[PDB]
């Protein structure tokens, strides 16, 4: 699994590498026109791109303009990614461009290689694990400054907030694919466990609350139990039976 | 018709000429091939009794010369020869009169299929691949690799998809999906200068894959198909042409090396993904019947 793959250990050596996330790059609302068929509307969507090492979010914001006069948006969203993180890759100084972009979806492969052609030494890889990163809209924050953006933009986050002034990369990013994860799940029951204690705030320039390392851990733990328990409903199992590396590929996803 | 006459056969071997093969032992006599349709182009062949030593040979044109096969105790290979002597070749011909013992190219009254397999396939097409030497015959053998293959070498014309060659910048998506300015404006303008010249590479590398085993012979007329039926735009006279040149391909591929000569990947996305699958019709339909493990 995850534990043994030495793809995974590999995202948090010195080696610069970014994640892109394409899931929610075309997003509609659904409807009927006057021919009684489906009718769908773009709203406004976003390239997911993340250095899991420093947890710098590059959130390419699509605004809806960018799909006027195009058609067949879900082969074409996927183009418009790779566009996209190509022309981010070039405006960055050389010795910050990504040995490694790791996709997401295979779908992203071809259209990003095609893309990145000029970058020769950037390896573009896919991963067997099926990250909760679509989740990233069950983020209030990230979700408003996507649906207020009136033009194309670009806005940097630090998804991590603080907690690498205490924590590694690694217990990072397994922090925050348990949240993303618990969202997938279920967004209200993520939501309650965050939220359960309103006099610990998220502050208005983070993302998630203001745990301290004691409240994490219980934090994590509840996550844990509302992620593991619908495993378990989905294979009749208790939790208690599940491995350490079972619970990893549970939450990180692996095929 | 034309003769190649041998001036010696000394050792054993087993020899191919065009589609045909046969043995000569050990001590045998053997003066050569006679009734060979001139043609425009054939391949003569050659293995030895060790299985592990290569097959070699020699692509030839006998509107060129006069050609003619002599063991050489040197290098230990049978290797062809031109006497530009027209009175010295006729003696080599004539010599022996009744005692000699030759092969006769069979009567291909309404076998086209050689014509049809070497259409486009010229020696100057030949001689782009495997570098032009001294001789008006190109030397080939199933121990030479691609430079693709790489990365006494067959130099095709490398075609990789993805690659700046094939995909405009700006056009991305475009290049991409539609093969079409890769095919005209960098193939066929750029480098081939016209779609028979195209054909005769494309019909080389099948020869190739098919005579010497070469793996990335095989690659290079796979790669060489896909890249037409990836095109949305192609010029009519080659739509055409195509699907009897591979027809011709498919019905003459030994059945016991289609696993290893026929891609299933390229196959399936030419006949029923492709812009052009419909310009395939005969060759999806020999396909189908030959080799529906295939589809």
């Amino acid at each position: 699994g995850a534990m043994n793959s030495s793809n995974y250990a590999e995202l948090f050596n010195n080696d610069i590498k970014l994640f892109v996330d394409d899931t929610n790059v075309y997003r509609v609302t659904v409807h009927k026109t006057f021919e009684g068929n489906v009718a769908t509307k773009a709203i406004n969507g976003c390239i997911f791109t993340l250095n899991p090492k420093t947890g710098h979010l590059f959130l390419k914001i699509i605004h809806t303009s960018v799909w006027a006069g195009q058609k067949r948006l879900s082969q074409l969203a996927k183009w418009k990614t790779a566009e996209e993180v190509s022309a981010l890759v070039r405006s960055l100084p050389k010795e910050e461009q990504p040995k490694q972009i790791i996709v997401t979806r295979k779908a992203m492969l071809d259209p990003l290689e095609v893309h990145m052609l000029d970058f020769p030494n950037i390896a573009i890889r896919p991963t067997e694990l099926r990250l909760p990163f679509s989740a990233a809209m069950s983020i209030d924050k990230l979700s408003d400054v996507v649906m207020k953006a009136t033009e194309p933009q670009m806005v940097l986050f630090n998804i991590y907030d603080d907690w690498l002034d205490r924590i590694s990369s690694y217990t990072a990013f397994s922090r925050l694919t348990l949240l993303l994860r618990a969202l997938k799940t279920n967004e209200e029951s993520a939501k309650m466990i965050l939220l359960s204690d309103p006099t610990i705030t998220i502050k208005s320039y983070h993302l998630w609350p203001s745990f301290t390392d004691e409240q994490w851990i219980t934090i994590e733990s509840q996550m844990r139990d509302l992620i593991l328990t619908e495993y378990g409903r989905k294979y009749n199992v208790n939790i208690s039976a599940l491995t350490q590396t079972e619970i990893k590929d549970i939450i990180l996803g692996q095929n | 018709m034309n003769t190649v006459p041998f001036t010696s056969a000394p050792i054993e071997v087993t020899i191919g000429i065009d589609q045909y093969s046969f043995n000569v032992k050990e001590n045998q006599p053997f003066h050569g091939i006679k009734d060979i349709p001139i043609g425009h182009v054939h391949v003569i062949h050659f293995q030895h009794a060790d299985n592990s030593s290569m097959r070699y040979g020699y692509w030839f044109d006998c509107r060129m010369g006069n050609f003619y096969i002599q063991y050489d105790p040197k290098d230990g290979l049978y290797k062809m020869m031109e006497e530009r002597d027209g009175a010295k070749f006729e003696n080599i011909v004539h010599n022996f009169k009744e005692r000699q013992m030759m092969v006769s190219y069979p009567k291909i009254d309404e076998d086209d299929t050689w014509y049809n397999l070497t259409e486009f396939v010229q020696m100057d097409k030949i001689r782009k691949i495997v570098r032009k030497d001294e001789n008006q015959f190109s030397y080939v053998d199933s121990s030479m690799t691609t430079v693709q293959e790489n990365e006494h070498s067959l130099n095709y014309t490398v075609i990789n998809f993805k690659s700046r060659e094939a995909i405009r910048p700006g056009h991305e998506m475009e290049d991409f999906l539609d093969k079409s300015y890769y095919l005209n404006t960098v193939m066929l303008q750029g480098i081939f200068k016209n779609s028979s010249n195209y054909f005769g590479e494309l019909q080389f590398a099948f020869l190739n894959a098919m005579f010497f085993g070469n793996y990335g012979s095989s690659l290079q007329w796979h790669a060489m198909i896909e890249l037409i039926c990836s095109s949305a735009t192609v010029p009519k006279h080659m739509l055409d042409k195509l699907d009897e040149i591979l027809y011709y391909q498919i019905k003459t591929l030994p059945e016991q090396y289609s696993d290893i000569l026929l891609n299933e990947r390229v196959w399936n996305i030419c006949l029923y993904s492709s812009f052009q699958k419909n310009s395939l019709h005969n060759t999806e339909k020999i396909m189908e019947n030959k080799y529906p493990e295939l589809l």
